[PDB]
RNA sequence: CUAUCUAGCGAAACCACAGCCAAGGGAACGGGCUUGGCAGAAUCAGCGGGGAAAGAAGACCCUGUUGAGCUUGACUCUAGU
RNA sequence: CGUGGAGGUCAGUGACGAAGCCUAGACCGUAAGGUCGGGUCGAACGGCCUCUAGUGCAGAUCUUGGUGGUAGUAGCAAAUAUUCAAAUGAGAACUUUGAAGACUGAAGUGGGGAAAGGUUCCACGUCAACAGCAGUUGGACGUGGGUUAGUCGAUCCUAAGAGAUGGGGAAGCUCCGUUUCAAAGGCCUGAUUUUAUGCAGGCCACCAUCGAAAGGGAAUCCGGUUAAGAUUCCGGAACCUGG
RNA sequence: GUCGAAUUUGGGUAUAGGGGCGAAAGACUAAUCGAACCAUCUAGUAGCUGGUUCCUGCCGAAGUUUCCCUCAGGAUAGCAG
RNA sequence: AUAUUGGCGAGAGACCGAUAGCGAACAAGUACAGUGAUGGAAAGAUGAAAAGAACUUUGAAAAGAGAGUGAAAAAGUACGU
RNA sequence: AAACUUUCAACAACGGAUCUCUUGGUUCUCGCAUCGAUGAAGAACGCAGCGAAAUGCGAUACGUAAUGUGAAUUGCAGAAUUCCGUGAAUCAUCGAAUCUUUGAACGCACAUUGCGCCCCUUGGUAUUCCAGGGGGCAUGCCUGUUUGAGCGUCAUUU
C-alpha cells in the first residue's frame, strides 16, 4: 500500500504549526527565590490575542531582583484581569484572581 | 570616443579589469601629469573594462592625446 | 632582437628597474601605434625583453636569500626542495640506517662471507 | 493542459552554474551540483558511470603540474643547473 | 513518441 | 536579464568574441583540413544553456 | 574489446511505435538517437560470438 | 537438458568465471625473466653459488 | 473563405506486383486461378461501393509453470510493540 | 564453387596499365561459378598444394545510409484591406518616400519593465542559404560601434526556512541539532611618556553564517545631448553618509 | 460556470520514489505514474513469435508408445542417416 | 618468487581496415539534446607539385562557352575510383 | 502514327558502394614506479602582428631563463644583426622562474567578481577616517614553549 495520512504528519513537512503572529510561550514566571519565600509585584500592561489561541494572553510584567531590568512575562489572561491590575506572585500572595499562589 | 576628447575633455582608456578609479585615477596622475575631475568605469561586453578620465579645466585632453600619439 | 640575460646579470638591481619602466613606457607607446597600423610585430621583443628582466630580478633576490637562509635548517617553502609529497615525508637514509646495538654487533660478528665452492 | 502551454510557464531554473565543474548543475535550492558533488569534498563519482568518470577525470584536462612528473623521475628530481660543457 | 488517442476504441471491440 | 551577474555576463562575453567565422588565411596552410568553424552559435539556432 | 558495443545504455522501445523491438538509443539531438543499439545486425554493434 | 547415455558432467562455470580467466601466454617471457634474475643474482654475489 | 484554373513554393500516410466483372472451386466471400462476359491512347472534377483500404505485434477471450497493483484467518517472514 | 588472411611454389601478371566497375559481346561448366574481348581506371594482384576463419543474404514491422511512386499532388484560406505614382535597382504585389483608404481604439497592434534570452540594439556593406511566394528588405550574412551612477539597484536586515561549530549517533559516504549538558567573546575611557601598547580599572553576554534586484531600507531633480547611452553623460541646481 | 472570496497569482521556501503531495480522481509528482527519471546488475530469463547467407549428388521421416504440476514443451522407444 | 583493462616508456601481431576497429583514424567525450543525473554523433583520400584555371567573350551576377595548367580536368576544392 | 508506359545500351546525372590506401584502434609481451596543503586532478576567464577551435601558456601569458644542436619560421607581413656566432628556430632538452580566478581550498562567505581583521609602508594637515602597495588571519591532531584555571592537591609560611 501506500503511506497514509496519519503516518505522514510526523515528518512535520506541511502538518507543522503556523508560528509566527504568535506573541510568545504563554510561561509562568521562573520560580526563583520570592516565589517560594514571599511574593513578587507585577503589573499587566496589555490583553492581546494570541493566533492559534482562543484565550487571550496578558502581558505582565515583573521586574528582575538582580540586575536594574524589566524581564516582562507572558501570562495566559484570566477572565475578570484588567489593564493596570497588579498580579502577585508567590507564596504569601493573597488569595485574590490573577494571583500565582 | 574622439568626439569626447575633443568636446568633454574627457579621455576614453581600456582598463584593467582588476582596477578601479582611485587606481586609474592615480596612474593618469602619474603616467601623463594631470590631474582628474572624475573617473566613469564601465565593463565593456567583449569583457574589458573602458574608464571615461574628465580632467580639469587647467589641461586639455585634445593637447595630450596628441602627446601620447593618438588623434 | 631583443635583450640579453647574460648581459642583465653583471648589472645591478636599480639598473634593471630602470631598464624595465623604460621597457614597459615603450611598450605602451607601441600599443598606441597599433592601433593606428594594422601590423606591429616589433612589440613581441619588448614583451619578451620585460620578461627576461624579470627573470633575472627573480632570480638575483632568490639567490640573495639562499646565502641569507645558507647554513641553516629552517629555509623557506620555495628555496628549498620540492620533489614529492611522498619523497619529503620519507625516512632519510639516517633514519632509515639506524639499527640497534643488537644487531649491529651481529653484523659485524655475522656478516655474509663471500665464499667460492670449487675445492 | 500538461504539455505546450505549461511550458510556457517554464522561466525559473532550478540549476545554475557551479564553481567547481562549470556545467550549470549547482540546484540553487538544495546548494548541491549534481556533478561535481560541490561543496563536498569528495568530487561525486560513481563506478556505474564508467562514461562520466572518463569524461572528468585526469587527462581530460591540461595536467598543469603532472605532465612533467614522469619527466622530473626520468632526470631524478635533481636540482641546480646544467654547466655549459 | 507519440501516443494518439483515436485508435482507443471500445466500443464494439469486446 | 538586464540585471545580470558578472559572471554570467564573461561568459556571454567570452561567446561573442567566439561568434566568428574562421579567419581566412588559416584555409592557405599547409596540411589544413578546416574549412568552416564547426561550433558557430546563434541566438536563434542554439541556446546556451547558463 | 570486452567494452565494444555495449558503451550504450540501450533499451526496446517495445511494440506499438512501428519499428523493429532491437534495442535502441536514447535521447536527444544527435542522429544516433532512436539507433539500433547492441545487436550483431546492428550499426555501432556488437559482433557476434565476440573474440576471445 | 538431461539426454542420451553420457557421462554426469560436474562442470563449475554457473559464476562470472569469464572476468577471472588467466591465460599463460607470460610464460616465455617470464622464462626469460627468470634466466636474467638469476644471472643478475649470480653478478651481484659474484664468486657465491 | 475554400475547393476550382493560373504564377511561385511544395510535403506526408501508404506501396509484394498491381488494379473490369459473373460464377466456380479454393483456407468454406478472388484483382490475379478455371470457365465465360468482354476489352482502344492520355485524362479533369467529384464520389465515398470495394481495395476483407490506412492507422496499433487485439486492450475482449484463452495459453504461459510470464508479471505487477490490491485484499485476506493463504504460505513464509518482518520493522515496531 | 566462392570470400578475407597465413606457409609454400609458379625465379607467376603488372604504369607498354594491377585491382575495381560497365558491357541484351564471346567460350567453358548440370550448377555454384570460371575465363576472354571491349570501354573506364589508375598500383597493386593472382593460379596450384596446404593452414586458418569475424567466410557466401531476398526477407528478420532487421541495422545504417541513399532513393522512388504518391506528386508539381495535398496544400501555402483564423486575426475586416488594400490602392496609385515616383525613386532605387538587372529585376519590384511585398523595399523607401509621398498621396489615399483602413485597423488597434488607452482591459491598445501604444509607452515601460520583471523573469528568461544574450548583442537580437545601431551603422556600413550586402543577398549563396533562411524569412514554408518573392525580396533591392530583415531579429538573416559579413564587418564594426555601443551599456559611464556617492543618490536607481544589488551590496546590508531579517522572513518562512537552510546550515557549520560544540557535542551526540553512524562501519562509513555522513546524520541530528542551531543555543544546545562548551572555560564559546570585545567595547570605552585611559594609564605611560625605556614605548609601544602591556598593565591599571570598569563595561558587557548576546552566543557563526546564509536567506527577498516585489518585503525593511541614508540621500537627485530639471533641461539638453547620441546612429545607438542616460534619474549615470554636459549644464545648472540639491541632498546623504563618513571624516 | 464563477467573479471580493474555502478567490486568483508571482517570487522565495519546504516535502523525493514504495517515497511525497492528495477538498480522494489511484489524481499530480517536468508531454512519464495502480509506484518517475538516469546509469548499472544486464547481452536479465523466455517451453512463445519472427529470422537464420552457395551448388550438385545419394539416402530419407514423424505427427505414435510410456513417464513428467505433463497437454503450445521435454525424456524414452519407434521411424531416418 | 605472485597480481596488474590504470599511469610512464618500449616492442610485436595468421587482429580491424573508415557502417569495420575504441564512442572517437578528423578542432571527440567535440557538436547537439536534456532542469538534472546523464546521453552522445556524423565527418578520411584532388594531384608528384596548386601548377587551384592568366586572358577573350555572353550575362546584372552566379556561371557558361573558349583558351590555358597538368600525364590525365572521363582528377576543377560539389575533387582518387 | 506521335505522346505516354515499359525493356536494354551509350553519354549525362543522383548517390557514395566497391577497390586500393591508413600519423588510428584492438590484443599480446617486456620494463618502470612518479599526484597533492611546497597547494593536486579538475573548472572558469584570458594571452598570438593577423585565431574561432584544437594544442600550448598565465598579466613574465602559443611563453621567460638555463643547456644542447647549429640557421631557420612560413599562410601573409615583418624583423634582420642572429649567420667563421655566448646564436635563428611553432627545434629538442629542461635542473631555474612566473604561475590570473578557483578547486581538498585555508579569514567569513559566494545564485555576490561580496564583507572583514592584524602587521609594515606611502599619500591625503591623521594611532582612530579614506585609498593604494607588500605580507598574513582555516580545522583536527602530535612534540615543545609561554600564559593560565581548578580546596584536584603537597609542602612551607606567621
Ligand atoms: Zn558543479
Amino acid at each position: 500500500g501506500r503511506v497514509i495520512r496519519n503516518q505522514r504528519k510526523g515528518a512535520g513537512s506541511i502538518f507543522t504549526s503556523h508560528t509566527r503572529l504568535r506573541q510568545g510561550a504563554a510561561k509562568l514566571r521562573t520560580l526563583d527565590y520570592a516565589e517560594r519565600h514571599g511574593y513578587i509585584r507585577g503589573i499587566v500592561k496589555q490583553i492581546v490575542h494570541d493566533s492559534g489561541r482562543g484565550a487571550p494572553l496578558a502581558k505582565v510584567v515583573f521586574r528582575d531582583p538582580y540586575k536594574y531590568r524589566l524581564r516582562e512575562e507572558i501570562f495566559i489572561a484570566n477572565e475578570g484581569v484588567h489593564t493596570g491590575q497588579f498580579i502577585y506572585a508567590g507564596k504569601k500572595a493573597s488569595l485574590n484572581v490573577g494571583n500565582v499562589l | 570616443a574622439m568626439k569626447k576628447v575633443e568636446d568633454g575633455n574627457i579621455l576614453v582608456f581600456q582598463v584593467s579589469m582588476k582596477a578601479n578609479k582611485y587606481q586609474i585615477k592615480k596612474a593618469v596622475k602619474e603616467l601623463y601629469e594631470v590631474d582628474v575631475l572624475k573617473v566613469n568605469t564601465l565593463v565593456r561586453p567583449n569583457g574589458t573594462k573602458k574608464a571615461y578620465v574628465r580632467l580639469t579645466a587647467d589641461y586639455d585632453a585634445l593637447d595630450i592625446a596628441n602627446r601620447i600619439g593618438y588623434i | 632582437a631583443g635583450v640579453k640575460a647574460y648581459e642583465l646579470r653583471t648589472k645591478s638591481k636599480e639598473q634593471l628597474a630602470s631598464q624595465l619602466v623604460d621597457l614597459k613606457k615603450e611598450l605602451a607607446e607601441l600599443k598606441v601605434q597599433k592601433l593606428s597600423r594594422p601590423s606591429l610585430p616589433k612589440i613581441k621583443t619588448v614583451r619578451k625583453s620585460i620578461a627576461c628582466v624579470l627573470t633575472v630580478i627573480n632570480e638575483q633576490q632568490r639567490e640573495a636569500v639562499r646565502q641569507l637562509y645558507k647554513g641553516k635548517k629552517y629555509q623557506p617553502k620555495d628555496l628549498r626542495a620540492k620533489k614529492t609529497r611522498a619523497l619529503r615525508r620519507a625516512l632519510t637514509k639516517f633514519e632509515a640506517s639506524q639499527v640497534t646495538e643488537k644487531q649491529r654487533k651481529k653484523q659485524i660478528a655475522f656478516p655474509q662471507r663471500k665464499y667460492a665452492i670449487k675445492a | 493542459g500538461k504539455g505546450t502551454p505549461s511550458f510556457g510557464k517554464r522561466h525559473n531554473k532550478s540549476h545554475t552554474l557551479c564553481n567547481r565543474c562549470g556545467r550549470r548543475s549547482f540546484h540553487v535550492q538544495k546548494k548541491t551540483c549534481s556533478s561535481c558533488g560541490y561543496p563536498a569534498a569528495k568530487t561525486r563519482s560513481y563506478n556505474w558511470g564508467a562514461k562520466a568518470k572518463r569524461r572528468h577525470t585526469t587527462g581530460t584536462g591540461r595536467m598543469r603540474y603532472l605532465k612533467h612528473v614522469s619527466r622530473r623521475f626520468k632526470n631524478g628530481f635533481q636540482t641546480g643547473s646544467a654547466s655549459k660543457a | 513518441f507519440y501516443e494518439d488517442y483515436l485508435i482507443f476504441d471500445c466500443r464494439a471491440k469486446r | 536579464a538586464a540585471q545580470k551577474s558578472f559572471r554570467i555576463k564573461q561568459k556571454m562575453a567570452k561567446a561573442k568574441k567566439q561568434n566568428r567565422p574562421l579567419p581566412q588565411w588559416i584555409r592557405l596552410r599547409t596540411n589544413n583540413t578546416i574549412r568552416y568553424n564547426a561550433k558557430r552559435r546563434n541566438w536563434r539556432r542554439t541556446k546556451m544553456n547558463i | 574489446s570486452e567494452k565494444a558495443g555495449h558503451q550504450t545504455s540501450a533499451e526496446s522501445w517495445g511494440t506499438g511505435r512501428a519499428v523493429a523491438r532491437i534495442p535502441r538509443v536514447g535521447g536527444g539531438g544527435t542522429g544516433r538517437s532512436g539507433q539500433g543499439a547492441f545487436g550483431n545486425m546492428c550499426r555501432g554493434g556488437r559482433m557476434f560470438a565476440p573474440t576471445k | 537438458a538431461i539426454s542420451k547415455n553420457l557421462p554426469i558432467l560436474k562442470n563449475h562455470f554457473r559464476k562470472h568465471w569469464q572476468e577471472r580467466v588467466k591465460v599463460h601466454f607470460d610464460q616465455a617471457g617470464k622464462k626469460v625473466s627468470r634466466r636474467n634474475a638469476r644471472a643478475t643474482r649470480a653478478a651481484k654475489i659474484a664468486p657465491r653459488p
